[PDB]
RNA sequence: AGGACCGAACCGACUAAUGUCGAAAAAUUAGCGGAUGACUUGUGGCUGGGGGUGAAAGGCCAAUCAAACCGGGAGAUAGCU
RNA sequence: GCUCGCCGGAAGACCAAGGGUUCCUGUCCAACGUUAAUCGGGGCAGGGUGAGUCGACCCCUAAGGCGAGGCCGAAAGGCGUAGUCGAUGGGAAACAGGUUAAUAUUCCUGUACUUGGUGUUACUGCGAAGGGGGGACGGAGAAGGCUAUGUUGGCCGGGCGACGGUUGUCCCGGUUUAAGCGUGUAGGCUGGUUUUCCAGGCAAAUCCGGAAAAUCAAGGCUGAGGCGUGAUGACGAGGCACUACGGUGCUGAAGCAACAAAUGCCCUGCUUCCAGGAAAAGCCUCUAAGCAUCAGGUAACAUCAAAUCGUACCCCAAACCGACACAGGUGGUCAGGUAGAGAAUACCAAGGCGCUUGAGAGAACUCGGGUGAAGGAACUAGGCAAAAUGGUGCCGUAACUUCGGGAGAAGGCACGCUGAUAUGUAGGUGAGGUCCCUCGCGGAUGGAGCUGAAAUCAGUCGAAGAUACCAGCUGGCUGCAACUGUUUAUUAAAAACACAGCACUGUGCAAACACGAAAGUGGACGUAUACGGUGUGACGCCUGCCCGGUGCCGGGAGGUUAAU
């Protein structure tokens, strides 16, 4: 049992693009940002839990920190972690 | 056995075969089989301690009953096989219990004999017993040196040591060498020479087969460099040294034997 | 021409890694004279 | 069958021209040798400095080798410039 | 966009290693780009990497590393037992189609499969660090079967041709379909089954090994492929719609045979040869301590779970190693057509490129080539370099030889296309039907169809038929090395090194010898037919004299002589 205290923790936010708005319309799929550490099963957990849907799978795939320069001093972004979550069929907000 | 190879090939043109043609031809007895990994002449320390050593094929080990420590138990041969580690062959020999057990192959021993160890052996060849069982005069292979040690003397191809005399406790024995030597006699030894005594006859033929026994070549230190060998150097063939080894000892005689623990049953040294 | 460097990042770390370095008296003294010297980059694991 | 023959891949490097502030701190072009073997190659490992390894040339040991590279003794010493 | 040209065993496609966002989109042209740049692998912003099955991770190990204790060592530390790590190897399972601007065996459609958990039910001896099996292993050759695939024919759709002809033997395009499941083939291996016992498998074993007796002779295992289903599904040339003029929308016919055919697969097979060709888990089985009614095992259902990390992109290169957008280096996989023995080579396909300065001119001279009168090595250190030969078949072929060679010696002759033999033969394949049976994926037949060299004869064209590319120069005497090989990365590839062979010599195993302050290790899990050192260097005939010097082996009469 995953404490709620955790799945409060695990979403970071939706994940707005244009493969997200099309996984979303042709394969039902709400694109999200999760901690780097959230297993599938939080994942999944945590959004049948704070958006009350029902979740038929997930696939991540942590993304990479883009090599940001600024300025002369050299930068690089934050990997964090996508989550594919598929909607059975009920809805998304 | 002993074939000369029709010289379709120069290096083909000296071979000399040994074609044995009652070894098991397939795969040995596997549960006397386990890994054997070439060294390189490398040790411990990583160097190269014998040199000229690595390469040639892969071979596994045989596990040879060296002991012979299964008395009573009458035992018959039923396989003569190439063990690439010897020069002899072995025989895998089956026990009336049940055991499988590789063994040197003495000259007579054929697929189908019946042999047994332990005193009450029969000095047929192929038995193994003490050597003061063992009648003076015999000749004897895998001879021990320390009662229960294993087999140490006479292992190789067509070698044999005779029993010369029994002084008592000890017992002389003309080693293939020609040195004398007393060994207790309890020390166990079969009977008759060892197996394959054609071995020696081999030619190779050329250097692909030295090398593919692990043989890795042999330069001459007259070849080399002042720096590397106390031989080398001169413009030209010049030698003007005594033979040394590479590490400055003579060599071309000079006795380096130096036990004094052993030299005491050491009847007659070799000639 | 094969040029001397040929790169592995698995031969990299076992000769010149952290734990390399670590296993030996030796070792864990290269990383005290680059903790002197005050290195960003102690060692090869990037 | 063969350390067999001819010959691509593959390995090598005999000749010539070019190149020689190069396209390249050793290559290109044309020919050249081996090409089932003492062959060739990928990955990983082991051997270290008077030491390693060497079918041996003082060859190779990170474009460095009759004794690597780095740091130190060290601002060696230099009747020499 | 049309035309041209280049690669096409690559200059195409997919990977590993390595890289690290170079991928896609918008946007800008300062710097970067050997020029301009609207373009980019540049700058800026955003997007993009979706896994129970593919890799990793994980389980098991090789070499090797570390190493509790331990042994050894001034200290550091060295070695190493248990053990523990360590792939480049061993270990469960997914394919086809579609989809993105960018991912796909990951998403969606369909069709599967694997391993564990947890209950349920029914049967039930289960139980491991331990026993046994298997995993599990070489080189070479030879085929046979099949497939990938290709070619042709059929079938379907389309065309009837800018210039003579083109309703035909005409031209063009298509003719695709997986895993899985079920059969169990060509084949390959094994003789099965039962009872009794047994000093062996560090105990125990009902398992393995062994000894018998019975009894039968077949049973079992492996196996490509084909065949059916998967699949009346998808895919499908095209057509009809519209336009971001870039594709979405819908529909979509045929979708077969024959022949050739792999280096792929049966094959980890078979035959052979010596050089004698990992381990350990997974898996199977057997019992031990333990419980033994339980637990646990089995099978059917039910459901659950399969985490984490990688996934973009380059990868023979502009993205990796070379300071460069560097003619160099870089392991694996796939490999279409015609001609060809061919993975050569020529021209092409799919695909991808025209190599990031161009425009002119048409001097010398330099580079890479083409041709050359007559002569033909007179050149030169030297035939350096060019030139020449170059294929297949048949004939023929010298000294010498170690009988294998030399030898492709040398040299000679034929070669295209057309027709006939024979509208395509010998050969290969092999249909229908006819039977026969243990009816099958069967066997005898039987020859349709396909495929199809080679030769002989006759004719015909050219200066020339091996017509292009590709593709030996040959012969004589002689030195040295027997030979194949190795060699100075980067001026020396040799006569040098190695070699097989020979001899001398040491070495009796706690072997000598070597690395080691030592322990220990190699030698070698070897044992004098073995191992080391040294020299010579196949083979044939041989290897003569000198023991004073130096060395080594031994001797002991005496002289001399250390510590003490």
């Amino acid at each position: 049992m995953i404490r709620e205290e955790r799945l409060l923790k695990v979403l970071r936010a939706p994940h707005v693009s244009e493969k997200a708005s099309t996984a979303m319309e042709k394969s039902n799929t709400i694109v999200l940002k999760v901690a780097k550490d959230a297993t599938k099963a939080e994942i999944k957990a945590a959004v049948q839990k704070l958006f009350e849907v029902e979740v038929e799978v997930v696939n991540t795939l942590v993304v990479k920190g883009k090599v940001k320069r600024h300025g002369q001093r050299i930068g690089r972004r934050s990997d964090w972690k996508k989550a594919y979550v598929t909607l059975k069929e009920g809805q998304n907000l | 056995a002993v074939v000369k190879c029709k010289p379709t090939s120069p290096g083909r043109r000296h071979v000399v075969k040994v074609v044995n043609p009652e070894l098991h031809k397939g795969k040995p007895f596997a549960p006397l089989l386990e890994k054997n990994s070439k060294s390189g002449g490398r040790n411990n320390n990583g160097r190269i301690t014998t040199r000229h050593i690595g390469g040639g094929h892969k071979q596994a080990y045989r596990i040879v009953d060296f002991k012979r420590n299964k008395d009573g138990i009458p035992a018959v041969v039923e396989r003569l096989e190439y063990d690439p580690n010897r020069s002899a062959n072995i025989a895998l020999v089956l026990y009336k219990d049940g055991e499988r057990r590789y063994i040197l192959a003495p000259k007579g021993l054929k697929a189908g004999d019946q042999i047994q160890s332990g005193v009450d052996a029969a000095i047929k060849p192929g038995n193994t017993l003490p050597m003061r069982n063992i009648p003076v005069g015999s000749t004897v292979h895998n001879v021990e040196m320390k009662p229960g040690k294993g087999g140490q003397l006479a292992r190789s191809a067509g070698t044999y040591v005779q029993i010369v005399a029994r002084d008592g406790a000890y017992v002389t024995l003309r080693l293939r060498s020609g040195e004398m030597r007393k060994v207790e006699a309890d020390c166990r030894a079969t009977l008759g020479e060892v197996g394959n005594a054609e071995h020696m006859l081999r030619v190779l033929g050329k250097a692909g087969a030295a090398r593919w026994r692990g043989v890795r070549p042999t330069v001459r230190g007259t070849a080399m460099n002042p720096v590397d060998h106390p031989h080398g150097g001169g413009e030209g063939r010049n030698f003007g040294k005594h033979p040394v080894t590479p590490w400055g000892v003579q060599t071309k005689g000079k006795k380096t034997r130096s036990n004094k623990r052993t030299d005491k049953f050491i009847v007659r040294r070799r000639s | 021409m094969k040029r001397t460097f040929q790169p592995s990042v698995l031969k990299r770390n076992r000769s010149h890694g952290f734990r390399a370095r670590m296993a030996t008296k030796n070792g864990r003294q290269v990383l005290a004279r680059r903790r002197a010297k005050g290195r960003a980059r102690l060692t090869v694991s990037k």
